[PDB]
């Protein structure tokens, strides 16, 4: 995306196109949360064993 | 569709571009605001 501050991305652009960069910051932060939950859960099986 | 709101008006060709979602201008500020969730199709016709 063009920026990492959310209200920042918004406070400049047009909301027909300002809404499309912020959902890229959603699934960028979501897929890093998908990797963190998965790395905790393979480590959950290791600490349980 | 259920119901249509037909908004008909006449304007000069200089300010005919501002009838758009997410636009700022002469008509788009204080005269006729159009929202971002708009569904429909607008038409233009020159009447010189």
């Amino acid at each position: 995306a063009i920026s990492s501050v959310l209200n920042d991305i918004f406070s400049r652009l047009d909301p027909p196109e300002a809404e499309v960069q912020i959902d890229r910051l959603i699934t960028g932060r979501l897929q890093s949360l998908q990797t963190y939950v998965t790395q905790q859960l393979i480590r959950a099986a290791e600490i349980r064993a | 569709f259920t119901n249509v709101y037909a908004d008909s008006f006449v304007i000069r060709g200089d300010e005919v571009r501002q009838i758009a979602p997410g636009q700022t201008g002469n008509i788009a500020d204080y005269n006729y605001k159009l929202p971002d969730d708009f569904t429909g199709c607008v038409i233009a016709w020159n009447s010189n």
